[PDB]
This record gives structure tokens, C-alpha cells and sequence, in this order.
């Protein structure tokens, strides 16, 4: 019976989808902007003994 | 003797007064509860000095926990 | 949204500020020097023109 | 209450006289405190012991922040963004902590009057001269910058207030 | 409470009782329906002064384009019920 | 930050692909959650901005202003769907795209980190006001209206984009922060005169300055419920944030530039306050009400000091609220009686007390009673204006007395006094109408209680 | 305010108008009641001297100087009965009249309790609704082809008739509503 339900109230997953797709574009546009990641003198460190990246 | 007094209409009003009420409570009295359980059981941090070596997490340069 | 944002994390860093001229104070109380100096830069990192005729 | 230092906030040693009846009649407000004692401080301690019983099973520690001293605005180039940026900063921070310097003094003020009644003019003297050198030096620092303030504006204002003292010295030495 | 649910046969009785005071009427020839002009023969004068006694006894103003109109006793009793809601 | 941008875009083919009776739930339920998303973004530092990416920036004045706007978009969709029952479903969801594709505009204008950007989508931001009221307006004044909406901005606009583009041939760069940091003074001549002309006008205009307010009259009451709420809530701002924006370059030119401008703004609050005492429409009463607070908020950005910012942005986000209220609580009354006079419902509080009870809140609101933010806010500006010159005390002491007049005034024409006879169709009031005041006037009592959340960038 | 006016006041009207306002005006001088009734009594007398007039030009140039003197020895603070257009409690109660159609937008369960008094409603609107278009017919039939010249109204005159524009007089809210 879900069928009708679906054609129905398919359009309340468009909002949060986008939401989620933005999130991912947010990360995306963050990944191309560590040219001073742990560069600053301010928050220079030196990397522990596992970690790889300070922030990513 | 008792005579009727010609009043507006105040169902409506109190409808709504009810339904407001109601759905404010029901969201804020959970809300209410929780933060008195996690203040109660679930203190704020108490101020101390990093450590030689170690390197904090952002969340806990805070105090309260639900701000951490 | 109002719970959120009444416990929001000290981003503005309100508390550390406080924090900090707290220990300012106790130490230029301690050793007698002024609270606080008209320069905020220091005059050696200055170089001001040579003649001001 | 050792939350906060007793040096940055201080407080006079609270002399305090001791009761010396001269009257045969019972005295009400030392019943009325006692009841109060009795009625409300007591499981207002006892609320309050639970409370730290449970605090005291769940400890965890929070951190003070610290930052390091970067170049000022004075060691940048003309035109270099990074260093610009880092410098101004950290004389926003600066500008906050001084704020917060001012602000300690204006409660230590304001202590110091509503403690000492009615002989606040004479014994709240070295708090208002403590106010006024900490706002003579605030304004000498950050007055008139107005909005849209930075380093380079207030790095500017020192230079010309500098230029004109060593004007006035050098002017007063030919006298 | 407050003043009690003043009736018609109160206001009549009220509005008699004033009337029976007045020496210009004779209070055996006086009725409920006896006109001021024609049975008592009094002039405009009388009633405004019949009208001012109304007033001072009730409380309450009678415009003049209405009390102009009022001519016996049973009138006045009329129009002051009509004017306080009443009906009993 | 196209966590936020990305679902109104959605927004869009989720309001193009509804079933015809939903709608407005869809509508009203996912821009409640854009605006619970859209709350993340007061969580501001003290030093800096959000700098998010290349092109987008939230910064502590501009977050409020996205609160705001992400706010209104539900309220005018509720405000909206008791006018337009009888329309068709495409005219419903044209309308409904035009709601959307404002608020996307408005979304993308506030944070622009290039002020070309900025000024592309803020005058985008026309087309579908325009269009909302052209179309959707119930007068014939309306087509005149949208025309002096229209070229009142242009006039503005194009030369400060001429003088934007010069910009950009002289320090190379348009973006904001690199014009932040690389500041230089003006000079006095002629020709960096009129380039802060052409800087100024359009934010001017669009504020809208005394004597160039002639085009918020109409547009305010020709306009729908939904577009009079997003042309004095927001729209209005837009000139205050790009003044707050561009007068990082001005200095210190401004600090003589300034006094035609402070002038016009002081005499011209009074003078608008005085109309407010003389106007039989109750919707112009509340356009003009807008013209004297922005007034306000121009002398505000125009002295140029930190207590002056913190005041001028309490008082866009205060008036937005209030005067959006103002205009719904009017709406109410104008859909009952189909008429705008205001002496022509009267005495309404003995037939809606609870309406009456909202009038009386959002008047004790609109003339500013502490600890309101709208008085936080003219408190602020009053003492910056102090500090600038003690005689303006006088003046704004003057509009102190005449809002209250004119506000209760309106008040005491439409709630109280005796109800007129022959009006016999006033119904109670519905849950609809007493939700929407509701939603409009917790937030501000909210935001009383956490008043640093909206004192901007200066705080 | 329940009689329709006329087109000008006669000049007795204007002269007995007079003589209440200087009386009561008179009394809110004279606050004790003996003192009053002497001076009320000098001022009838005053009237009634002048009642025999022939010539209407002297008439009401004496009305004239009445008015003239009346204005200059007018209380200034004259006493005005509570409710009167100028008392202490003139629109008081004002705020507490509702109008009946309000009623008919009760929700049925306000209209659930006093079952009766809707039944009775319901008979009253029956009753206005059969009415009014006699009472329309009987205003088309004894108007004049001008058009009204007074705002009297008809009574009715027919078997089971009702007089015309009755409604809202009959149906007034109260003098004390609630
Ligand atoms: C200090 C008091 C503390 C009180 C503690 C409890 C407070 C509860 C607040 C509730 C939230 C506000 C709700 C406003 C909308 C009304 C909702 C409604 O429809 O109710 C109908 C409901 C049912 O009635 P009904 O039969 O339907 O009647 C309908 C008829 O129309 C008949 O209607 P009516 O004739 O009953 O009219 C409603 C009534 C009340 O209705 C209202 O007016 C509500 C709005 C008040 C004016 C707001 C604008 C001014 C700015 C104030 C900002 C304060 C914000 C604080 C945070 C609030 C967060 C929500 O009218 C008035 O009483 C006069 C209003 C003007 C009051 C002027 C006060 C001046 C300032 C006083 C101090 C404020 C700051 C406090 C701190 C100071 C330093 C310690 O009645 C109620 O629930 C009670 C009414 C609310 C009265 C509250 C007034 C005092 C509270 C002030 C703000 C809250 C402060 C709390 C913290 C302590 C401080
Ligand atoms: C119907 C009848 C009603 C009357 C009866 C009501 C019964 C009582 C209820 C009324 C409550 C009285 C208020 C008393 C004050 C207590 C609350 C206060 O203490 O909370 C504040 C908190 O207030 C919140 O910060 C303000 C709420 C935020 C407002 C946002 C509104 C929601 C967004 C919706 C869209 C916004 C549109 C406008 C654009 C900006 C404290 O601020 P703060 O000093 O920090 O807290 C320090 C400790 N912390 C930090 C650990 C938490
Ligand atoms: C309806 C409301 C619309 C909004 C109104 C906007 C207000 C715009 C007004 C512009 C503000 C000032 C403009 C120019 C600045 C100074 C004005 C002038 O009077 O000052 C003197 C200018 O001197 C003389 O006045 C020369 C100018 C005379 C010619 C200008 C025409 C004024 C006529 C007014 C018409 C109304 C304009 C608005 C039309 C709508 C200063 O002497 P000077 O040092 O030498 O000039 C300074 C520039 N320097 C340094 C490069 C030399
Ligand atoms: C308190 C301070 C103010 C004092 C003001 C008072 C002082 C003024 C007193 C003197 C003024 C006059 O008498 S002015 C005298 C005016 N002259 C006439 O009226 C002659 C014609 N007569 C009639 O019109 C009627 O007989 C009529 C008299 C109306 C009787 O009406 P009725 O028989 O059909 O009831």
C-alpha cells in the first residue's frame, strides 16, 4: 500500500536532502582551503604521535 | 433574578490560549527536566592547568556540559 | 532554538577575557607597575620621521 | 569564599562589634534569626551537601585558553595580508582584555563606596585614584577610534601623539 | 447589593408621591391620567418645575425635546421605565 | 554555508511538485526547519567574521539579519493563505516561488563577501517584489506603486555600481575583507565627492531617506500582507547593512558629508512622526512609523561610533518585528471589513479582546518600553547622538513624545470607544491570526532576555 | 434623544429652556435647599412678570438680554447628574454593551447551555425576518413623493402589523449589561 503514501509524500525528502548535499558542499569548500592548515604562528603545533591533519 | 450577559465568543480565544500552553509545555517540561537532572548529577567542570604534554579538545575549554 | 541559544559555548571568549586582566591586575599590583600604559605599541618598533622642523 | 583571588578583588579586614544588652526586654530580631536559621538554612545546607556529594562522584576539568605573542602591527609590511591579519587579532584580543582591566577597577569602585557608608569621600580615596589613572591611560589608548577601528588607526594616534609630546620636549628644552 | 430592581409600581408610587406634594394640585382631584394643562390646570412653567422634581427625585436628566412631551403622571412613569429597563 | 542556501533552492521543486491541497503545510513546515537550521549562525567570535568559503561570510551583524529573514518566510506563508483561497494552483505556486526566490536573494545578499555580489542580488531582490506586488496588489494604485518602487531604487543604484566598478580599477580588489584591511583615507576634492555620493544614494534611498520616502507610502500599502511584511521587515535593512558595509572606505570624508544627511534624518523623523499624529489609513500610519525609526538608524550610521552601530542594528532587528506585527494586526481588520480607514472599525476590544490584548502589545512595543530591545536600541543611539552633540537631545526627546502619542493614538482609535452599529461581520478571531501574533512577539520578549545576540559586530 | 427633532425651537421652547438652565444653575449656587427655594421663587417671579407680552420684537429682545445675563452669571462648575453628557459616569458602561448578533457566532458548545434562550432567539429573528417586508411596503406607502421631511416614524396600523425600523430599538443592549 505504501505505494500511494510514497507518490504521496515524496516531496518532504527534497528539504532535508538538500540540507545533507549542502553539508557535504560546505566540506567540500573547506577541502580547498588548507594552504596554512597548522601554519599560523599563532596555532602552530607540533602533530601527535597518531593524528595526521589538526583540523580537517 | 438572573438575566443573560451578552458576551463575544470565547471559545476561540481560550482554544487557542490551550493549544499554545500545551504545546510549549509539552517541549519545555522535558527540557526543563533534563537540564535539572544534568545539573544535578552532572556538575560543570572545575577550572585546572593543562597539563605538560597535553594538548586539549576545543569542548572542553567550556564549562557548562550542555555548552560542551 | 531558545534552550540552544542560551547555551551557546563562549565563542566571544567573555570568560577568558576576564581571566586574563584578572591575571594582568594581580601581577602589575604585585610587582607596583601601572594597571595599565598609555602606549599600546612599544616606542622601540616605532621610527617617527627625523626632522620635524 | 576562595572562587576568586583576594588580591585582584579585595575587602577590609570586617571589624564587626559584639553585642552588649542594656535592656531587660527579650530582643525579636535575634528569635527571628534564629527561626530562619532553624527553618531555612539548615535543609537549604542539606539540598546543598547532596549536591556536592553528587558533584563530587563526577569530576572533570575545564581549561584556560592560551595564546601566543605574535608581531605587531608595527613589525608588518605595507601591503602584507597575513601578518596584517594576525597582528590586528591580536590587538583585538588586547583591546578586550584592557576593557576587562577597567572593568575590575569600576567594581572595586563601586565596592569600596557601598562599604564604607557615610565616610566613602575619605575612605574610597585610593580606589577613585586607581580609576582614574587606569581611565586616563584607557583613553589615551582607544578614544576616538570610533567604528570600523583598527591596529593601523590606533598604531596612528600613538604616532601623533607622540610627535606631539617630543614637539613640546624639544621646545620646552629651549626655554 | 445595590439599589434594589426599582418596579413600575414603584416609580408610580414615586412619581405620586411627588406630585401629592405639590400645593398647585389637589391631591384628591390628582389621577394617574390627569393631563397638567387641561385637568390641573397649569401652565409650561409647571411642568418644568414638575419636570425638575421628576429629575431631583430619580436622579437622572430628562432632555428638554423629552420632557416636553410628558403631560400626565402615567407619562413620566412611562418614560422612566423605558428609559431604566423596566419591565416589571 | 549552503547548508542553508541549497534547501531553499529545494524549497523550490518541493512547492512545484505538491499535491494541490498541501501546499502550504509542506511550505510552512520546511522553512520553520530552515530557520531552526538557520539559528546556528549565532554562534559568533569576538574577532572576526564566519569565513566560510571564497565567496560567503557571516559575520555577527549580518546573522541576525539571516535569522530574521529565514523567521519571516513561514509567517508570511500563514499570512498569506486566507487572501488566496480562491486562486488557482499554478497562481499559488508562482506566489509561493516568488516568497522563496526573495528569500534566496535575501539570503545570498547578506552574505556577499564581494560587494558586486552584493549589489547583484540586492537588486535582484526587485523582480520578485516587484512582480508580488504588481500582480498580487488589490487597488489600481498598485502598477504606479510598483513603478515608484522601481526607478526610485534605479536612479540610486546604477551609479553606485559605476562608482563600485572605479573602485575596483584603483585597488584591484572589491572583496571585503582585503578592502577592510587595506583601508586608505579620502581626500577632500571634488571628485571623491560625488564618489561618495554615488557610494551613499542607494543605501540612502533604499533606507529610505526623508525626502526620498515618497515611494514606501505606496509600495507599503498597495502591496500584499506577505510583501508589506518583507518590504518593512527586511527590505528596509538592506540600505542600513550596505551603509555599515561601504562606510569602511568613506572616511573621513563622512565626518563632513554627513551633515545634509543628519540633518534631513532628524528634521525629517520629527516631520513623519508629526504625519503619523493626521493619517486616516492605518497602513500608512505604520509606513510612516518605518520612516521615522530608519531615520533613527541613518543618524545612527551616520555619527559613526560603536555605541551608535550596537544601537542602529537592536533597532532594524526590533523594528522589523514590530512593524511586520503591526502590519498583520491591520491585515486582520482590513480582511474583516475590506476597508483601510481607521476610524471605520472602532471600539474592536469589546468584540476581539484578544486581538486587543495583541494591538496593545505590539503599541507598548512600537514606542519603545524597557527593557524592549526597541528601547535598547533608541537608548543606545540617543546616547551616541549625546556624545556627539548635547543639543540633539532635544530633537530626539521631541520624537520620544510623539511616537508614544500617535502610537497609542492608534490604539485608542481601533480598540476602544463604542463599536460601530452597522458593522456586523467581525468573527471571532482564529487560531491562525492569534498564532501569528504570537510568533511575532514571543521572539522579541526572547531576545529582551539575551539582548548581546543582536547588539552586531561592536559588541 | 427618543423624540425626532424639528426644524427650529419656538420661541416658548427657547424661553422655558432658559428658565431651567437659570434654575438649575441657580441651585448649583444656592447649595441648601431653603435658600434655593426662596431665590427659585424670586426667579418665577422674575419670569412670570414679563409672561403677557404682545409684541413679539420686545419678547425676544427681553430673551435676548436673558441670555446675555444668564452667560455672565453662569456657574462656572454647575452640578451635573452622574450620567448625564457631562457627569462622572456618563459612558461608563459603555465598554460592557455587546451586540445580540455577536450571539450568533457562539460556538454550538457555548450554545449547548441556555438551550431555552437560543429557542427563544430563534423564534425573535422569525419574527423580524416575517415583518420586514411590511415593513418595507408600509414606508413606501406613507412616504411622501419627496422624499421624508422629519425623522418621525410610523406606527403600525394593520391586523398583526409591527412598526417599522423596530429591531434595533427594541433589541437594545442594556442600561447595565453586565
Ligand atoms: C514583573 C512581572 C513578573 C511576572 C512573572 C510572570 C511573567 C509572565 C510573562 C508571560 C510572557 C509574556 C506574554 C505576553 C503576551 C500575553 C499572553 C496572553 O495572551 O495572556 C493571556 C492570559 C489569559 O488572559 P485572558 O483571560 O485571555 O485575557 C485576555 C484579555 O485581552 C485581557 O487581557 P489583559 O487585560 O489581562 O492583558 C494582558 C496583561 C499582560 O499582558 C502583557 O502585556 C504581556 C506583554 C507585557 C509587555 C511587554 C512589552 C514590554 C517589554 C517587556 C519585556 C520583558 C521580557 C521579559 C522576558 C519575557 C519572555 C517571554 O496586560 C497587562 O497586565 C499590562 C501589560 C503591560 C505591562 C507593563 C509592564 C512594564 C514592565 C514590567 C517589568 C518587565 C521586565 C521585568 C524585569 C524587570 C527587572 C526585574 O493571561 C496571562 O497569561 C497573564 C498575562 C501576562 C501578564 C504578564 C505581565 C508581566 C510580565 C512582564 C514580562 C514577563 C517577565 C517575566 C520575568 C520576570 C520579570
Ligand atoms: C500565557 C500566560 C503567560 C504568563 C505565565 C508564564 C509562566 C512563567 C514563564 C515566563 C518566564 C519568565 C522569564 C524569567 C527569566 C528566566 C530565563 C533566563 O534565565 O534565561 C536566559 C537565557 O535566555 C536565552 O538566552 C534567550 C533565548 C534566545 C531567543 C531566540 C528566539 C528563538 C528564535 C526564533 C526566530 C528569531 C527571530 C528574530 C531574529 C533575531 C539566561 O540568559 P544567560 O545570562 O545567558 O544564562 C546564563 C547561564 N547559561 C549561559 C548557562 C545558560
Ligand atoms: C530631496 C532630498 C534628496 C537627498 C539630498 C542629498 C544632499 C546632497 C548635498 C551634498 C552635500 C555637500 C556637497 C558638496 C560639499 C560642500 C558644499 C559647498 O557648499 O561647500 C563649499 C563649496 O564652495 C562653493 O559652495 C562651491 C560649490 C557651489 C556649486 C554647487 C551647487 C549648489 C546648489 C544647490 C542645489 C541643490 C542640490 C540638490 C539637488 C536635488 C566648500 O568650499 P570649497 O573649499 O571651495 O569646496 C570643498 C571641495 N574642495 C576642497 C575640493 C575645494
Ligand atoms: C443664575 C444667573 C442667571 C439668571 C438668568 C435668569 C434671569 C432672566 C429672567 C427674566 C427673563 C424673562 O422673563 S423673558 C420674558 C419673555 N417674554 C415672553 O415670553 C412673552 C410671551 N409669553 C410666552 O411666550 C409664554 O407665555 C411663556 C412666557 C413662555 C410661558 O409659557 P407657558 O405658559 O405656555 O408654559
Amino acid at each position: 500500500n505504501v505505494l500511494q503514501i510514497v507518490r504521496d509524500h515524496w516531496v518532504h525528502i527534497l528539504v532535508p536532502v538538500g540540507f545533507v548535499f549542502g553539508c557535504y558542499l560546505d566540506r567540500r569548500s573547506d577541502e580547498k582551503l588548507t594552504a596554512f592548515r597548522n601554519k599560523s604562528l599563532l596555532f602552530k603545533r607540533e602533530l601527535r604521535p597518531n593524528e595526521e591533519v589538526t583540523w580537517k | 433574578k438572573r438575566l443573560f450577559i451578552i458576551k463575544p465568543s470565547g471559545f476561540y480565544d481560550r482554544r487557542f490560549l490551550k493549544l499554545m500552553r500545551f504545546y510549549i509545555l509539552l517541549t519545555g517540561i522535558p527540557v526543563a527536566i533534563g537540564i535539572t537532572l544534568v545539573n544535578v548529577f552532572i556538575g560543570e567542570a572545575e577550572l585546572a592547568d593543562i597539563p605538560e604534554g597535553y594538548v586539549p579538545e576545543h569542548w572542553e575549554y567550556f564549562k557548562h556540559p550542555i555548552s560542551r | 532554538g531558545s534552550t540552544f541559544v542560551a547555551y551557546l559555548p563562549d565563542y566571544r571568549m567573555q570568560e577568558w577575557a576576564r581571566r586574563e586582566a584578572e591575571r594582568l591586575v594581580k601581577y602589575r599590583e604585585a610587582n607596583g607597575l601601572p594597571l595599565m600604559e598609555s602606549n599600546c605599541f612599544d616606542p622601540n618598533k616605532i621610527q617617527l620621521p627625523e626632522d620635524e622642523d | 569564599p576562595d572562587s576568586w583571588d583576594k588580591d585582584v578583588y579585595p575587602e577590609p579586614p570586617r571589624r564587626t562589634p559584639a553585642p552588649a544588652p542594656q535592656t531587660s526586654l527579650p530582643n525579636p530580631v535575634t528569635y527571628l534569626t534564629k527561626i530562619f536559621d532553624l527553618l531555612v538554612d539548615r535543609p537549604v545546607t542539606l539540598a546543598r551537601e547532596f549536591i556536592e556529594q553528587q558533584h563530587a562522584k563526577n569530576r572533570y576539568y575545564y581549561y584556560h585558553r592560551e595564546f601566543r605573542r605574535v608581531p605587531d602591527i608595527t613589525e608588518c609590511e605595507e601591503k602584507d595580508i597575513l601578518c596584517m591579519f594576525e597582528a590586528e587579532m591580536q590587538w583585538r584580543r588586547d583591546y578586550k582584555v584592557d576593557q576587562e582591566i577597567v572593568n575590575i577597577i569600576q567594581e572595586r569602585l563601586k565596592a569600596c563606596q557601598q562599604r564604607e557608608g557615610e565616610s566613602y569621600r575619605q575612605n574610597c580615596a585610593k580606589e577613585l585614584e586607581q580609576f582614574t589613572q587606569v581611565s586616563k591611560a584607557f583613553q589615551d589608548r582607544y578614544s576616538d577610534l570610533g567604528a570600523h577601528y583598527s591596529a593601523r588607526k590606533c598604531l596612528a594616534k600613538q604616532k601623533q601623539r607622540m610627535l606631539a609630546e617630543r614637539k613640546a620636549a624639544k621646545e620646552a628644552a629651549a626655554a | 447589593s445595590d439599589a434594589p430592581p426599582l418596579t413600575l409600581e414603584a416609580i408610580k408610587d414615586r412619581v405620586l408621591y411627588v406630585l401629592k406634594l405639590y400645593d398647585k394640585i389637589d391631591p384628591e382631584k390628582l389621577s394617574v391620567n390627569s393631563h397638567f394643562m387641561k385637568d390641573l390646570g397649569l401652565d409650561s412653567l409647571d411642568q418644568v418645575e414638575i419636570i425638575m422634581a421628576m429629575e431631583d427625585e430619580f436622579g437622572f436628566e430628562i432632555p428638554d425635546i423629552d420632557a416636553e412631551k410628558l403631560m400626565c403622571p402615567q407619562e413620566i412613569v412611562d418614560y422612566i421605565a423605558d428609559k431604566k429597563d423596566v419591565y416589571e | 554555508m549552503l547548508k542553508i542556501i541549497i534547501p531553499t533552492t529545494m524549497l523550490l521543486p518541493m512547492t512545484w511538485m505538491s499535491k494541490h491541497n498541501m501546499i502550504w503545510i509542506n511550505a510552512t513546515v520546511h522553512s520553520l526547519l530552515i530557520s531552526l537550521i538557520s539559528l546556528s549562525l549565532l554562534n559568533q567570535l569576538g574577532e572576526n567574521s564566519l569565513n566560510f568559503s571564497l565567496t560567503f561570510f557571516s559575520d555577527s551583524l549580518s546573522a541576525p539579519l539571516l535569522v530574521l529573514t529565514t523567521w519571516l518566510l513561514p509567517l508570511m506563508l500563514m499570512a498569506s493563505q486566507s487572501h488566496l483561497s480562491k486562486e488557482t494552483t499554478t497562481r499559488k505556486k508562482l506566489y509561493i516561488t516568488m516568497l522563496i526566490l526573495l528569500q534566496l536573494f535575501l539570503i545570498m545578499t547578506f552574505t556577499a563577501t564581494e560587494l558586486i555580489l552584493f549589489y547583484i542580488l540586492f537588486e535582484a531582490t526587485l523582480v520578485p517584489t516587484l512582480i508580488i506586488i504588481t500582480r498580487w496588489g488589490n487597488q489600481t494604485e498598485r502598477l504606479n506603486a510598483g513603478l515608484y518602487f522601481l526607478f526610485y531604487t534605479l536612479a540610486g543604484s546604477l551609479p553606485l555600481l559605476v562608482a563600485l566598478v572605479y573602485i575596483q580599477n584603483t585597488t584591484g580588489s572589491l572583496n571585503f575583507l582585503i578592502i577592510h584591511y587595506w583601508s586608505h583615507p579620502l581626500s577632500n576634492s571634488w571628485s571623491n565627492i560625488f564618489m561618495w555620493l554615488a557610494c551613499i544614494m542607494a543605501f540612502m534611498v533604499k533606507m529610505p531617506l526623508y525626502g526620498l520616502h515618497l515611494w514606501l507610502p505606496k509600495a507599503h500599502v498597495e502591496a500584499p500582507i506577505a510583501g508589506s511584511m518583507v518590504l518593512a521587515a527586511v527590505l528596509l535593512k538592506l540600505g542600513g547593512y550596505g551603509m555599515m558595509r561601504i562606510t569602511t572606505i568613506l572616511n573621513p570624508l563622512t565626518n563632513y558629508m554627513a551633515y545634509p544627511f543628519l540633518m534631513l534624518s532628524m528634521w525629517g523623523m520629527i516631520m513623519t512622526s508629526s504625519i503619523c499624529l493626521r493619517q486616516t489609513d492605518l497602513k500608512s500610519l505604520i509606513a510612516y512609523s518605518s520612516v521615522s525609526h530608519m531615520a533613527l538608524v541613518i543618524v545612527a550610521i551616520m555619527i559613526q561610533t560603536p555605541w551608535s552601530f550596537m544601537g542602529a542594528t537592536a533597532l532594524m532587528i526590533a523594528h522589523g518585528l514590530t512593524s511586520s506585527m503591526l502590519f498583520c494586526l491591520a491585515n486582520t481588520n482590513y480582511e474583516r471589513v475590506h476597508s483601510r480607514t481607521m476610524i471605520l472599525a472602532r471600539g474592536l476590544q469589546t468584540l476581539l479582546p484578544l486581538m486587543a490584548t495583541w494591538w496593545l502589545v505590539a503599541s507598548l512595543t512600537n514606542l519603545a518600553l524597557p527593557p524592549s530591545i526597541n528601547l535598547i536600541g533608541e537608548l543606545f543611539i540617543i546616547t551616541a547622538s549625546f556624545s556627539w552633540s548635547n543639543i540633539t537631545i532635544i530633537l530626539m526627546g521631541m520624537n520620544m513624545m510623539i511616537t508614544a502619542l500617535y502610537s497609542l493614538y492608534m490604539l485608542i482609535t481601533t480598540q476602544r470607544g463604542k463599536y460601530t452599529h452597522h458593522i456586523n461581520n467581525i468573527k471571532p478571531s482564529f487560531t491562525r491570526e492569534n498564532a501569528l501574533m504570537a510568533l511575532h512577539i514571543l521572539p522579541l520578549l526572547l531576545l529582551t532576555l539575551n539582548p548581546k545576540m543582536i547588539l552586531g559586530p561592536l559588541y | 434623544a427618543f423624540s425626532a427633532p424639528a426644524a427650529y425651537l419656538t420661541h416658548q421652547q427657547k424661553v422655558l429652556r432658559l428658565y431651567k438652565r437659570a434654575l438649575r444653575h441657580l441651585e448649583s449656587w444656592c447649595v441648601h435647599r431653603d435658600k434655593y427655594r426662596y431665590f427659585a421663587c424670586l426667579m418665577r417671579a422674575r419670569f412670570d412678570e414679563h409672561k403677557n407680552e404682545k409684541d413679539m420684537v420686545k419678547a425676544t429682545q427681553l430673551l435676548r438680554q436673558a441670555e446675555e445675563e444668564f452667560w455672565y452669571g453662569q456657574h462656572p462648575q454647575p452640578y451635573i447628574f452622574p450620567e448625564s453628557p457631562g457627569g462622572t459616569s456618563y459612558e461608563r458602561y459603555e465598554c460592557y454593551k455587546v451586540p445580540e448578533w455577536c450571539l450568533d457566532d457562539w460556538h454550538p458548545s457555548e450554545k449547548a447551555m441556555y438551550p431555552d434562550y437560543f429557542a427563544k432567539r430563534e423564534q425573535w429573528k422569525r419574527l423580524r425576518r416575517e415583518s420586514w417586508e411590511r415593513e418595507v411596503k408600509q414606508l413606501q406607502e406613507e412616504t411622501p413623493p419627496g422624499g421624508p421631511r422629519t425623522e418621525a416614524l410610523p406606527p403600525a396600523r394593520k391586523e398583526g402589523d409591527l412598526p417599522p425600523l423596530w429591531w434595533h430599538i427594541v433589541t437594545r443592549p442594556r442600561e447595565r449589561p453586565m
